[PDB]
């Protein structure tokens, strides 16, 4: 997605918000740095390092599966749509194709000739 | 001998299990005697052996 | 060789009349060759050929032929119907392969010619068409798999059309 | 409070005391089997199995098909006009309808 | 058949009719044999005795119940389906007019297609 | 000179030492099957005569093996 | 000649000494499963009868094999587990495994339906315990109760579809026998007789509905890597497809024409989700899904190039899937998660195992013939003469199958590995062996794919 100019620089001012705004995200960021500085700079520790972080990414799609989709709504039953639906779109064209290649056989043959493999 | 039948005991067991089972569905032929010479596709008359082929 | 069919016999013969030069490069390096390892090919083939001396003759093609067909005996019964079912099953995969033997004679035809390519031959061609229509009628290939107890059934379709058809006109 | 859970420990062989291994434990189980029995089902199963697979015993009539057919085409072509297939086992059907 | 009608009602095993021959070292009396042995490892379990297959000297006896009894109840099996099948082809011959033959036949079948 | 990055090697290349020393042990048999071809005669394409349909092989062409 | 030392291999654990075991185990194995390559084979026209029914011939079943080949292949990954707890419980679960090789050669030998069934859910048995069992992470219950009641769910109808057919028309047993069999008049009251014959199968062999049996199996691990092989085999185990369509309803494939609809749909949205997946294990989960639904719409078609098609998929996948679990198995022994983004890094750390990562990878798209061309090519080949509408959806499909591949080895092809400080020794001597042993045997099919694809070939 994309507007008409490209963000990047756009809209910034510096203010007094703005200003403890950086303050507040550079404090989480070097908190947990610094928890990364005292595990990979030891010869002690021989192995591969958690991260509650990374952990929570891959249980938001390997769990939080039914906890979730109690709210229902309209939501849900357009994605029906978008999936139990297109299974009887090509009930309409393989049907229509088969119909038109069964007629063939039996009257005015269209089969070559030269055709024998299945 | 002693040194052999003590260490190995087991290792014995399963090829000689494959020699009990080659002769037990083997010897199942002699229970379906019926069609050995009857019936014309494969058929021949003994001229020395006895009822052909087991 | 016998089977197949093939060209007669293929001319080729050079004459090389213009231009002197150094004869021919195609001439000299065939000559060259055939002396070098090519001789050494045949005489080692020739070696090995010779020391075989005793040989067994051996059956190779078994007979078997009929044992009654498939559209002459009835009813559901395992005495019966095995050896009618063979015999059609016998017949299928060998007519898999007559199939291949004259569409390999359709592959010399499209080398051996090249230029010419539909020009000529015809009788590749008229071989070909003949067969394949009655490969495509009387073994399966329209009814599901291999079956010997539905192909009483497809012979009967084709045989009501033939009835149904001639009544008319 | 855990009392007895806390017991997990991180354990791999990779060099230590072992030198060179893939069996865990023992460095005269491990030469015996992970590099022996191990490999001789690599020489038997493998090599002297490739000679069999599908060639030499024929296998579902591949080879004899075609020495058959080149029989039957001879035979048809110097006698019958119609070469092999005609009309596949039928000869005098007991009618239709 | 279910009710007796020709058999002798409350048999040991059924001495009205003997003449069948009971089967010699069949796979079927292998099996069974096969599971008094296997009552003669799992009962160490309960009972925690040193080794299943090389303990107690008492699975001489788990054996042989299984055969004489297995014995017994496969003379039965044999003895059973023998009556079911005698009383089956009398009812044929008696009645003849049950029972109907036919063979050869030139039908049509419906073909498939694709 | 540099130290330079570090693998692990030593596990690794035995592996393929392992592996390569038993398909040599087994490799015998594949010089002696080209031989079989060399010294023994494959098949010859020949009518066969009513006497005996099949002895030790029934049908079997090209290679001594097969039969 | 086949049931009886493989009988002979449970005595075999427990009488052997503690500090042997996996080498009894695996060696015995090895030389039994070189005498089924032996004497199977050997079938003339059509191929005959072994002996009495109890284990039968194969007529188009070079699956057997298969399973022989895995038959000491499913102890070699499991090496790395079960060496920390019990020597009894080692004993215990090798076993299992006996019990399902002794189970699983059954149903691809006896040639019948009624005892067949008796097979087909024996298997679901042992590998349950197998489940429920050594799992690392939790849900063993959420992924041990969905492989029962979507199994036996639909295959207990099988019960009351297999015995109506013998109780009125002659009887199942042999097969060979089963020539009895009239064409189907195809009424409504003949509508859930083919259903329930088709229901047990649909389940085994992945849809787009009812397909997640599969993906809770896999990604909630059994042992190690070992048993996911054996998960494998429970795909192929539904052969009886190939039996049931061909012989018992012939002339009824109008009610076939929406199932393979939604297995047509089962290739595109089965393949989509297989994209942006999290889990290493689940990538291979899902594309296990849109390789065995290439089967399904091959069976339905009922041509005779699509069996060929069809018998090839069976041992293509079967091989090549097993492969890859293997890999994700070396990856989950060292990193100690199935998460990809985390367990990145290849040729740097893994010199000799990356080229076993592109092997393994490149077969699941169409190589040189090895055998996933003669495989899937069979398939879309055959279905244009179904319909000409096909290949525009099963083309599309053909784009995706790289999508599983590349995207599995580029998001392990980053040589940064900052957080990981583990997986020092690449791999050991068994671990690179387990590759060779799986894509080296489907590279001698490359000379002759006769043994991998025979319905009447």
């Amino acid at each position: 997605x994309x507007x008409x100019x490209x963000x990047x620089x756009x809209x910034x001012x510096x203010x007094x918000x703005x200003x403890x705004x950086q303050a507040e995200r550079l404090a989480i960021r070097s908190r947990l740095k610094r928890e990364y500085q005292l595990q990979y700079y030891d010869p002690s520790r021989r192995g591969v390092i958690e991260d509650p972080a990374l952990v929570r990414w891959t249980y938001a799609r390997s769990a939080n599966i039914y906890p979730n989709f109690r709210p229902n709504t309209k939501t849900s039953l357009l994605g029906a749509l978008f999936g139990i639906g297109p299974l009887v779109f090509w009930y309409y064209v393989f049907k229509t194709d088969r119909d038109r290649k069964e007629k063939l056989i039996q009257e005015g043959k269209l089969d070559r000739t030269f055709n024998i493999s299945y | 001998l002693l040194q052999v039948v003590r260490d190995h005991w087991v290792h014995v067991l399963v090829p000689m299990g494959f020699v009990f089972g080659y002769y037990l569905d083997r010897k199942n032929d002699e229970k379906l005697t019926a069609f050995r010479n009857k019936s014309l596709l494969y058929k021949r008359e003994l001229k020395p052996n006895e009822e052909v082929t087991w | 060789x016998x089977x197949x069919x093939x060209x007669x016999x293929x001319x080729x013969x050079x004459x090389x009349x213009x231009x002197x030069x150094x004869x021919x490069x195609x001439x000299x390096x065939x000559x060259x060759x055939x002396x070098x390892x090519x001789x050494x090919x045949x005489x080692x083939x020739x070696x090995x050929x010779x020391x075989x001396x005793x040989x067994x003759x051996x059956x190779x093609x078994x007979x078997x032929x009929x044992x009654x067909x498939x559209x002459x005996c009835q009813e559901k019964d395992v005495l019966c119907m095995f050896e009618a079912e063979m015999q059609w099953r016998r017949d299928y995969k060998v007519d898999q392969e007559i199939v291949n033997i004259i569409q390999e004679r359709l592959k010399a035809c499209q080398q051996r010619e090249g230029e010419s390519h539909r020009q000529n031959c015809a009788k590749e061609l008229e071989q070909f068409t003949q067969v394949v229509k009655a490969y495509q009628d009387r073994y399966x290939x329209x009814x599901x798999x291999x079956x010997x107890x539905x192909x009483x059934x497809x012979x009967x379709x084709x045989x009501x059309x033939x009835x149904x058809x001639x009544x008319x006109x | 409070r855990w009392q007895e859970d806390p017991e997990p420990e991180d354990e791999n062989l990779y060099e230590k005391n072992p030198d060179s291994h893939g069996y865990d434990k023992d460095p005269a189980v491990d030469i015996w089997n992970m590099r022996v029995v191990f490999f001789f089902g690599f020489s038997i199963v493998l090599v002297l199995g490739s000679t069999f697979v599908a060639y030499l015993p024929d296998y579902r009539m591949q080879e004899w098909a075609r020495r058959e057919a080149e029989r039957l085409v001879k035979y048809r072509e110097a006698h019958g006009l119609p070469i092999m297939e005609s009309n596949c086992f039928d000869p005098s059907k007991i009618q239709l309808p | 058949x279910x009710x007796x009608x020709x058999x002798x009602x409350x048999x040991x095993x059924x001495x009205x009719x003997x003449x069948x021959x009971x089967x010699x070292x069949x796979p079927r009396l292998a099996f069974v044999g096969f599971l008094g042995y296997c009552s003669g490892l799992i009962d160490n379990a309960i009972r925690r005795r040193p080794v299943l297959l090389a303990g107690l000297h008492r699975q001489l006896l788990y054996i042989t119940s299984f055969v004489f009894v297995g014995y017994y109840l496969l003379k039965r099996q044999d003895y059973m389906y023998a009556v079911r099948d005698h009383d089956m082809f009398s009812y044929i011959k008696s009645h003849x007019x049950x029972x109907x033959x036919x063979x050869x036949x030139x039908x049509x079948x419906x073909x498939x297609x694709x | 000179r540099l130290f330079i990055i570090k693998p692990s090697g030593f596990y690794d290349k035995r592996f393929l030492k392992l592996l390569r020393f038993y398909i040599l042990l087994t490799g015998i048999p594949v010089a002696i099957g080209i031989t079989l071809i060399n010294v023994x005669x494959x098949x010859x394409x020949x009518x066969x005569x009513x006497x005996x349909x099949x002895x030790x092989x029934x049908x079997x062409x090209x290679x001594x093996x097969x039969x | 000649k086949y049931i009886i030392p493989t009988i002979m291999l449970m005595p075999l654990t427990w009488l052997s000494k503690n500090n042997m075991i996996w080498v009894n185990s695996t060696a015995h194995s090895l030389l039994i499963s070189f005498t089924s390559l032996l004497l199977m084979n050997q079938f003339g026209d059509n191929s005959l009868n072994f002996s009495l029914l109890f284990f039968s011939d194969s007529l188009s079943t070079p699956l057997l094999i298969l399973t022989m080949w895995l038959l000491p292949l499913m102890l070699m990954a499991s090496q790395h587990h079960l060496s920390k707890e019990n020597l009894t419980r080692k004993k215990l679960f090798i076993t299992m495994l006996i019990s399902l090789q002794l189970f699983l050669i059954m149903t691809f030998t006896a040639m019948e339906l009624i005892l067949f069934y008796i097979l087909f859910e024996a298997t679901l048995v042992p590998t349950l315990i197998i489940i429920t069992r050594w799992g690392n992470q939790t849900e063993r219950l959420n992924a041990g109760l969905y492989f029962l009641f979507y199994t036996l769910a639909g295959s207990l109808p099988l019960l009351v579809a297999l015995i109506y057919i013998q109780n009125t028309v002659g009887s199942l047993n042999f097969l060979m026998l089963q020539y009895w069999v009239q064409p189907v008049h195809n009424s409504w009251s003949n509508v859930f007789m083919w259903l329930a014959c088709m229901m047990a199968f649909m389940v085994k062999m992945p849809l787009y509905g009812l397909h997640l049996w599969l993906p809770k199996a896999h990604v909630e691990a059994p042992i190690a890597g070992s048993m996911v092989l054996a998960a494998v085999l429970l795909k192929l185990g539904g052969y009886g497809m190939l039996r049931i369509t061909l012989i018992l309803n012939p002339m009824t494939d109008f009610m076939a024409y929406p199932f393979i609809m939604l297995s047509l749909w089962g290739m595109i949205m089965t393949s989509s989700i297989c994209l942006r997946q999290t889990d290493l294990k689940s990538l291979i989960a899902y594309s296990s899904v849109s390789h065995m639904a290439l089967v399904i719409v091959a069976i339905l078609i009922q041509t005779p190039w699509s069996y060929m098609g069809a018998t090839a998929l069976m041992i293509a996948h079967g091989l090549t899937s097993s492969m890859l679990f293997c890999l994700a198995n070396s990856n989950y022994e060292r990193i100690h998660s199935r998460t990809m983004i985390l367990a990145r890094g290849l040729q740097t750390l893994l010199p000799l195992m990356a080229t076993w990562w592109l092997l393994a990878s490149l077969t699941n798209l169409a190589l040189p013939p090895t055998i996933n061309l003669i495989g899937e090519l069979f398939v879309v080949m055959s279905t244009f003469s179904w319909s000409n509408i096909t290949i525009i959806l099963m083309g599309v499909n053909m784009v995706i199958t790289a999508l599983y591949s590349l995207y599995m080895l580029i998001m392990t092809q980053r040589g940064k590995y900052t957080y990981h400080i583990n997986n020092i020794s690449p791999s050991f001597t068994r671990e690179n062996a387990l590759m060779s042993l799986h894509i080296l045997p489907l590279l001698l099919l490359t000379l002759n794919p006769k043994i991998i694809l025979g319905p009447l070939y």
